[PDB]
């Protein structure tokens, strides 16, 4: 189900679904001796968030089993579990020592405070913990500040909170957090902008710039692009992706502006004729007619009707509008 | 071919009639191929043996595996094959034990797997309520299975993908009293006249009320605007012609505590019904 | 875009097969009613301006405010252009009624409407409304005489039904 | 894909149109013309492994240098062979695709666009398959107008090869 | 919508199973109850406008206050919205005997109902004195059968503990 | 998530119509074919871990270079993942199945599944082939036509279930395409 | 434990709720469920030691390589402990079946099995090898009732699913 009508729901048909349907919450101190069904879920449960719904083999599990048994008798569920969790080397294997520090250090507040960095001073306060005192005290301060005690009962597992508004977050982080967690049949290596390697909010999260959210499972929902400088003194190159703010006489000529994202740009499917066409199939110089699929624009109102025709016509998919 | 119980049923054709697990080689030419492999074969002296699938093995046959049982002759001939052992010869089910494997009369030895009374020959299993019938003369033993010998080397050619995917067409569901109202609107308005309305339909009663505004149907009529400047005037007939009828003598149901009052002032277009109205009676005009 | 016998081709090319003996005797059922679906195609399309204008006219006496100021069909270009989109869905199901297959339907009018109606601020839950009254205008249509010959076309009514509900529910 | 029925939507909906008689005259032929299609890409079908293992042995028989130079490109090895009957088999499918459909379609998306590239680069010869292709055209045993649609895209796929 | 089937569904996909034999055993429990609860959602869907009105002048009839300066049945459009706000309540509940939980109740009725009620100034009590008259108005042989009044109560009155 | 009756639910709030009448017949048929439901239900996840792991090994018998260096599902930890990538796709399906609708099966699992399989690499003509595999496999002990086991059950026809469960696994092929 | 009882408190637990009809109807798929599967039991308990022993024999008949000199069934001591684990899991399903869902399961005989058997060297193949024996020599009317061996039958696959 895709919408915001037909429901009067807009956040469970925007990717949330599995996650505004559970608690998972530990009600009692210690596990009962005798009994493993109840905590075999609780401990599924915090693999699924914690890891960030990524595939914890058998042989990869036995290596995070004292912990397990520390928690069934002597350990809290929210604290001292998932902080033993962060410290294995099966957390620090995929989301510590593939990227760099700032793309470790926004999958930390996903994956354990269940939100994205605020601006660049979410950022500088956690890597100053960790050029300090290492890796172990890094961990440490994603737990240990004000905001995990006052969030999260000490024996629920995380749930995500960043598109709420009772986190106290800025709107540019609502777009964000549509950028980090796609539906819940997705990892963080199955994101198409972070892909166990990547910085996944790199220059839009520190400059607080928002994003146009694009729903899991839409019609353009294999959209991304690229990042390029554009400036002379950056030594930037023109062309790649459209602009984001609509400055001169064409901005309102011909009405309010939007920017109209399209995925799927092949080569059969360009003339008004229902078919390819046949013979050369490349010009000399023998690009494409396309050269990159994932094209924008940026286009006025009274152009808005003609351009959806020529991009539907042409084989592209309209992924996002957006009014400047 | 003739009726079944004449020769008793000691005739060997017959006796699978009577016999009655089998009925689909009967009911299909299933039974000239079985003679026809022990003429090609020469089965006729040694002793064999037999897994004839029963009724409803042939029923729980699949409709994209009986449909390449029909375009292709070739096909029923080896499944038929398939099911005619000459390893153990005239072998029992005591002598089905363990696990090996099993020769065919064409096809290719066939595993089974055989745990005491539960006894496999590899996608199937030996019903062993009724399958140690063995036959003295042309001597060989049938025993009776639940699903038939396929091999996985004959079906690789079928699939699902073909077009027996199953679908069934879904129905729409409407009255024809329902649309009869609907035709009057496809014509335009200067043809249609006042049925070029006829599309809206029953509001709730709160949606004629003073935020919303819904219309009525009746407005859309010339209905609403008769205003005359002629009156009767009521005084020149005789007395006791006049007649008058309130609506209801109590002073609670032509006005509650609130205002919803269904005869006294503007919430009167507050019904549930009455939004609507049977102007498809008249003509197009 | 493909229709519904270009479906079965795509959809057995990626297979690397020919077609099966049953799968040719269920395309020759498509074209056995051939010209029962182009009745369907010509009863919708000599009536469209009808169609349009008399759903349009039932949709706002149902809901009023949307041609009060204030709401998102009054002015002229506001009006007009209401009334082109709802020519523009029903020209795009009979696209697909004549193909058999909802792929041009989508591919060229459903896919980014939505989005659309998501940065004008367009009610969509209004849009729908007056789909659905496009959508019964036109089964009732479809299932008059009205100079055909007798028969039964009821699996091609709820072919053409399913178009309508396509079109409403990537908007609602 | 260039079909009858989609040729005609798509000269409307470039128009900005609806359907008229213009229209569904164009997808009233290609119903009057599916009797015969439809018989032909049924024979065509059932006699395929027929006439794949005889028009690769016309070729074998009027270019015999294809059965005996060494290189990759030539059919001397078991592996050269079987790349072969590979490639008459895409050949007539395509022609039982397009009798299916109702046009030149099916074999434009999937094997003339881009042909001539995938035969210089490869070196193939273009008068190989010309030559499996009148085999077939003179081995189908069709008659009448079902051989008339059959031969029709046999004939098409001869022009783009010459 | 909480029902009996996006129950069992939840515990099983949150425990990340395949649907058990105890889980196909709650959906027989929909199959020997439906016939109670259709008939109270037939028979509320059949009498619907007659059931509204007479519920919406019992809060009246209680409440003469409403008519003064300033309150919540001033005007015309006022009591207009009231009588739509009860027949919204009384939908839900036809919604809830269909699905068979308190799906619709919770999700389009109750949650967020006591900040709108109090921003807005609507009594609360009196949102509930008109679903208390329809739940004491119900003869149990005269409008439904016995198990089919139990079920129309008992989603009448889990409306009243929830705006309480 | 919705299932049967709450489907017709938010198809009647959306006109603020009251559910009855000609409404309720169709969801008293639910109820009387309600009994076959919940016996084709458990005659799939009776069978589901055979059920994949055929159709895993029948994906790779018919396309064997996945397996190979530079095959998606080569070593050790991608088979095991192609294995329960599958096992998952098999539980929401049988999820839609009891419900009587598609929302838990594409709110769960297809919404995002697509930019899933892009980011990873995965073949999308491969992971269909072992869909259909599993389609064949479902339809097959649903209308009881396995070749290799033979469930018990009442006498009756089914064709509207497997016509029903086998709309639902086409919604796979075409949400990851 | 999952049991159609437990299902519905741990659900109204998570979401703080009380019991709702949703609840209560959950509780009636147990009652009319109980008699299939509780003479399905009875028939069990009393004849469980012709089950077991007809099961035992049912895996060294297909495997007999397990009496070889230096396999799982050496001597006569190993081999009473393979009709001993054998009797528990044909305990664990008649305690299923009073329960009403995969609960005693799931606790004592799956939770931990492929770690102990894998550690022991023992193989998972000839335990499932007498679960699916007693699934099929079981006919619907003569062992039990027509419903009593759709429950029976629906246990000892998900002990194999479990296993394999
Ligand atoms: C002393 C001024 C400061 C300064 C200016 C500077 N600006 C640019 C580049 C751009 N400025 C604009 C802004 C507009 N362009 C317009 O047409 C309009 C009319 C509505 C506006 C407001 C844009 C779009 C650019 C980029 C395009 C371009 O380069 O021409 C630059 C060049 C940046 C570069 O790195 O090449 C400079 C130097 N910079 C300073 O240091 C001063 C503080
Ligand atoms: C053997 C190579 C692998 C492979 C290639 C493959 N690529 C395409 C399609 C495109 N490739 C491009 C890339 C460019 N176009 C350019 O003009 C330039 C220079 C600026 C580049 C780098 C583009 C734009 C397309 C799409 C448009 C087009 O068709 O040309 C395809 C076709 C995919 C399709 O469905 O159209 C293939 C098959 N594929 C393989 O399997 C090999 C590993
Ligand atoms: C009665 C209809 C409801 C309604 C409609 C409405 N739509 C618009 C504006 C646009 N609609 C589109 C969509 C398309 N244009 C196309 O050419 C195609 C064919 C592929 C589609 C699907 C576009 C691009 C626009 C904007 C450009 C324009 O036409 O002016 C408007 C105008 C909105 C505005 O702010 O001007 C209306 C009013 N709105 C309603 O209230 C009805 C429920
Ligand atoms: C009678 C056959 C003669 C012959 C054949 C031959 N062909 C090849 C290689 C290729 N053929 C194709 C053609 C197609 N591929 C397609 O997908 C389609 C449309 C469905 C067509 C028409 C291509 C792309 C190749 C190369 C890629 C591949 O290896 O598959 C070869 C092998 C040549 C090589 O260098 O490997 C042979 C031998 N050659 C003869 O000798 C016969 C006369
Ligand atoms: C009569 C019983 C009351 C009374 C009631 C009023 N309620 C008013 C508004 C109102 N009611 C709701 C809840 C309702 N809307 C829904 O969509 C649903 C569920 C689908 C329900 C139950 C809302 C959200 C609102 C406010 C929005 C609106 O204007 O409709 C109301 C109007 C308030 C106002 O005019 O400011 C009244 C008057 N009035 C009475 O005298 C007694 C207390
Ligand atoms: C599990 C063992 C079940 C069972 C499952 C069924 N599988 C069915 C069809 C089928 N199986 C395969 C895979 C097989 N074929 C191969 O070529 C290879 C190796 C490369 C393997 C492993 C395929 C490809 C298919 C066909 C899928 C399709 O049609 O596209 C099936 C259908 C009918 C039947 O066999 O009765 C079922 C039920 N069958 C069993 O007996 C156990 C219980
Ligand atoms: C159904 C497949 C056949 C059929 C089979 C026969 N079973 C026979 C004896 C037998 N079977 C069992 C196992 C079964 N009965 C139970 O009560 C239970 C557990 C509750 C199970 C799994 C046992 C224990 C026995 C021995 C006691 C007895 O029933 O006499 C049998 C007699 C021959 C034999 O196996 O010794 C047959 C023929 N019977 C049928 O009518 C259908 C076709
Ligand atoms: C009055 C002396 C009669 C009588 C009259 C009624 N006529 C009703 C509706 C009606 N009347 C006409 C004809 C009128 N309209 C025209 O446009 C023209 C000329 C071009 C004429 C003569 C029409 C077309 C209609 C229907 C449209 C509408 O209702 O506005 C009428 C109301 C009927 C009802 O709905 O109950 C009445 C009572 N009836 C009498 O008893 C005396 C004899
Ligand atoms: C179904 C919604 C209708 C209905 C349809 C029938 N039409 C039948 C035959 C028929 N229709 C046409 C017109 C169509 N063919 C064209 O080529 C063109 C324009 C280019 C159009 C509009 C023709 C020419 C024919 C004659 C073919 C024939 O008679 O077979 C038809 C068959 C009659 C029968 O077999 O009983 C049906 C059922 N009829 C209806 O009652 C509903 C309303
Ligand atoms: C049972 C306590 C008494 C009894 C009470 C009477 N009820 C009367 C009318 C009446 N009752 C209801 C509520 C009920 N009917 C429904 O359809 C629904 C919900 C869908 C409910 C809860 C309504 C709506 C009405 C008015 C319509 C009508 O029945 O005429 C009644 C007549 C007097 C009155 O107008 O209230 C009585 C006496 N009747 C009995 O026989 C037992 C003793
Ligand atoms: C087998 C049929 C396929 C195939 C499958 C692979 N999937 C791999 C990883 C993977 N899959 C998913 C989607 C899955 N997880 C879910 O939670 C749900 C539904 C709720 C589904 C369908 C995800 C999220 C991932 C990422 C796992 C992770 O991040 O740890 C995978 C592994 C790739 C790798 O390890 O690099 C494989 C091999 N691939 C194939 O080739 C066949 C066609
Ligand atoms: C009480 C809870 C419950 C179960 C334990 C299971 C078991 C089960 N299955 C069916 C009953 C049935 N199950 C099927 C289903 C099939 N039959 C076939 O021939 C096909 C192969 C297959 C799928 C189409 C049919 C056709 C009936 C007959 C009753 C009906 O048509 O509704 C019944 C009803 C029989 C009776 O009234 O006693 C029960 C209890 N299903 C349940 O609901
Ligand atoms: C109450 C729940 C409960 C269970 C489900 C079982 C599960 C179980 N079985 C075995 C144990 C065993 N299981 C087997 C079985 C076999 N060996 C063979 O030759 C065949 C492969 C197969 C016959 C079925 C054997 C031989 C042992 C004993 C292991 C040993 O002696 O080394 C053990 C180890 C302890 C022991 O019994 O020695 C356990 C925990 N036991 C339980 O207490």
């Amino acid at each position: 189900r895709l919408g915001t009508v037909s429901g009067n729901s807009s956040l469970d048909k925007l990717g949330l679904d599995k996650f505004l349907s559970e608690s998972n919450r530990a009600y009692t101190p210690r596990a009962q001796p005798g009994f493993s069904s109840e905590y075999e879920q609780i401990i599924s449960a915090t693999y699924k968030q914690l890891f960030g719904n990524a595939y914890i083999m058998d042989s990869e599990r036995a290596e995070m089993a004292k912990q397990e048994s520390m928690f069934r008798d002597g350990q809290l569920t929210l604290k001292d579990f998932c902080r033993a969790l962060a410290k294995t080397e099966q957390y620090k294997k995929r989301f510590f020592d593939s990227r760099p520090l700032y793309g470790a250090i926004e999958l930390n507040f996903k994956n354990i405070l269940g939100r994205t960095p605020d601006g660049l001073e979410h950022y500088r306060a956690k890597s100053a913990v960790y050029d300090t005192k290492g890796y172990e005290a890094f961990v440490d301060a994603f737990f240990d500040d004000g905001e995990y005690d006052e969030v999260y009962d000490d024996y629920t597992v995380p749930f995500y909170r960043g598109y709420k508004t009772e986190a106290n977050l800025s709107m540019a982080a609502f777009t964000h957090f549509f950028r980090m967690v796609r539906g819940s049949s997705t990892s963080d290596k199955a994101n198409p902008n972070s892909m166990q390697k990547d910085i996944p909010l790199n220059y839009y999260g520190i400059t607080k710039t928002p994003l146009a959210v694009i729903a899991p499972g839409a019609a353009g929902t294999a959209y991304t692009e690229s990042f390029a400088g554009t400036g002379s003194w950056q030594s930037g190159r023109a062309g790649l992706n459209a602009a984001r703010v609509a400055l001169g006489v064409p901005a309102t000529a011909n009405g309010k502006s939007f920017r109209v994202e399209v995925t799927g740009y092949t080569q059969p499917g360009f003339g008004i004729t229902a078919g390819t066409a046949v013979g050369k199939l490349y010009k000399a110089n023998k690009l494409s007619r396309y050269p990159r699929s994932n094209k924008s624009y940026v286009v006025g109102f009274d152009e808005l009707t003609p351009l959806y025709q020529r991009i539907t016509k042409n084989g592209g998919t309209i992924a996002s509008i957006t009014p400047l | 071919a003739a009726k079944p119980y004449e020769s008793g049923y000691i005739a060997e054709d017959d006796f699978w009639r009577g016999r009655g697990i089998a009925a689909w080689v009967y009911a299909t030419g299933a039974n000239k191929v079985i003679a026809q492999i022990v003429k090609d074969f020469n089965l006729t002296d040694k002793k064999f043996m037999v897994f004839i699938p029963n009724d409803g093995a042939f029923a729980r046959l699949s409709p994209q595996l009986r449909k390449a049982m029909m375009e292709d002759s070739r096909l029923v001939y080896d499944m038929l094959a398939g099911h005619i052992f000459t390893s153990k010869g005239s072998a029992m089910l005591k002598d089905l034990q363990g696990a090996g494997y099993l020769q065919p009369a064409y096809g290719e030895a066939i595993g089974y797997v055989g745990t005491g009374r539960v006894i496999k020959i590899g996608n199937a299993q030996v019903i062993p309520e009724s399958s140690d019938i063995l036959r003295k003369n042309l001597g060989f033993s049938a025993h009776t299975l639940d699903t038939f010998i396929v091999p996985k080397a004959l079906t690789k050619k079928v699939s699902i993908e073909a077009g027996f995917s199953p679908v069934t067409p879904a129905k729409y569901v409407s009255t024809t009293k329902a649309d009869l109202r609907y035709v009057g609107a496809t014509k335009p308005a200067a043809v249609g006249g006042r049925r070029a309305m006829n599309l809206m339909k029953q509001q709730p009663f709160w949606m004629y009320g003073p935020p919303y505004n819904a219309v009525t149907q009746d407005e859309y009529e010339p209905i609403s605007a008769a205003a005359p400047k002629a009156f009767v005037d009521y005084q020149i007939f005789a007395p006791g012609t006049v007649k008058v009828s309130p609506d209801s003598v109590n002073a609670n149901e032509l006005n509650p505590v609130s205002g919803m009052s269904k005869y006294i002032g503007k919430t009167q277009k507050l019904v549930g019904d009455q939004g609507i109205s049977d102007r498809s009676d008249k003509l197009p005009m | 875009m493909l229709d519904a016998f270009a479906k079965v081709v795509a959809q057995a090319d990626a297979r690397g097969e020919f077609l099966s003996n049953t799968q040719i005797d269920a395309l020759s059922k498509m074209v056995k009613e051939g010209n029962q679906r182009l009745d369907i195609v010509n009863k919708v399309t000599s009536n469209a301006s009808a169609i349009v204008t008399n759903s349009a006219r039932a949709l706002f006496a149902e809901q009023p405010q949307l041609i009060q100021p204030g709401g998102n069909a009054y002015t002229s270009r506001r009006m007009a252009a209401c009334l082109r989109d709802m020519e523009i869905v029903l020209r795009y199901v009979s696209y697909a009624m004549i193909a058999g297959d909802s792929s041009v339907l989508d591919d060229r009018c459903l896919n980014g409407l939505r989005e659309t109606y998501q940065a004008l601020g367009t009610p969509g839950s209004s849009v729908a409304v007056a789909i659905q009254k496009m959508k019964d205008a036109s089964v009732a249509l479809a299932n008059d005489t009205t100079g055909t010959p007798i028969g039964d076309c009821s699996s091609l009514v709820a072919e053409l039904a399913g178009y309508f509900d396509r079109a409403a529910v990537s908007v609602v | 894909m260039k079909t009858p029925i989609t040729e005609a939507i798509a000269t409307a909906d470039n128009q900005g149109r609806f359907l008229s008689n213009t229209e569904l005259q164009a997808v009233n032929g290609r119903y009057q013309r599916a009797t015969a299609s439809l018989t032909a890409a049924k024979a065509l079908t059932g006699s395929a492994q027929r006439l794949i293992t005889g028009a690769a042995q016309a070729v074998y028989n009027k270019f015999p240098y294809t059965t005996q130079m060494p290189g990759p490109a030539y059919a001397s090895s078991a592996i050269g062979k079987a790349k072969c009957a590979r490639d008459i088999g895409y050949y007539l499918r395509m022609v039982t695709y397009c009798l299916v459909v109702g046009g030149t379609g099916p074999m434009d998306e999937y094997l003339v666009a881009g042909l001539e590239e995938i035969n210089r680069s490869f070196d193939l010869s273009p008068s190989w398959y010309i030559e499996a292709l009148q085999y077939i055209k003179n081995s189908h045993g069709l008659s009448g107008q079902v051989a008339n649609e059959a031969n029709a895209y046999i004939d098409y796929a001869i022009n783009t090869l010459s | 919508m909480k029902s009996v089937i996006t129950t069992v569904v939840s515990a099983a996909d949150a425990a990340g199973r395949f649907p058990s034999n105890s889980d196909l055993e709650s959906i027989q429990g929909n199959i020997q109850r439906s016939a109670a609860r259709l008939e109270a959602a037939e028979k509320l869907a059949g009498n619907h406008e007659a059931v509204v009105k007479e519920a919406g002048d019992a809060c009246f009839a209680k409440y003469a206050y409403l008519k003064n300066p300033g309150e919540a049945g001033e005007n015309q459009e006022k009591i207009n919205k009231c009588y739509r706000d009860v027949d919204h309540y009384m939908r839900l509940v036809n919604y809830c005997l269909v699905v068979g939980g308190t799906g619709p109740l919770d999700e389009w009725g109750i949650a967020g109902a006591r900040e709108v009620y109090r921003t807005l100034n609507l009594p609360t009590s009196a949102y509930v004195a008109s679903i208390a008259y329809t739940r004491d108005r119900l003869c149990v042989p005269r409008d439904m059968s016995a198990q089919a009044g139990v079920e129309f109560s008992a989603y009448l009155d889990y409306l009243i503990n929830a705006l309480s | 998530m919705l299932d049967a009756f709450s489907r017709v639910v938010v198809n009647s709030d959306a006109k603020a119509a009251y559910v009855g009448g000609s409404d309720l017949q169709a969801l008293k048929s639910f109820i009387a074919d309600g009994n076959k439901r919940l016996d084709a239900v458990n005659s799939i996840v009776s069978n589901a871990s055979c059920m994949v792991s055929d159709a895993v090994s029948g994906m790779i018998c018919e396309n064997p270079g996945l397996i190979s260096p530079g095959g998606n599902c080569y070593t050790n930890r991608r088979m095991a993942a192609c294995l329960r990538d599958g096992e998952i796709i098999l539980r929401y399906v049988s999820y839609a199945l009891l419900a009587g609708d598609a929302s838990v099966l594409e709110d769960r699992c297809l919404n995002g599944l697509k930019e899933t399989y892009i980011a990873l690499g995965v073949p999308t003509n491969s992971s269909i082939r072992a869909v259909s595999i599993m389609k064949a496999q479902a339809v097959a002990f649903i209308t009881n036509t396995a070749t290799e086991r033979k469930m018990s059950f009442a006498a009756g026809d089914c064709t509207s279930l497997a016509s029903e469960v086998a709309s639902y696994f086409d919604r796979v092929g075409a949400a990851i395409s």
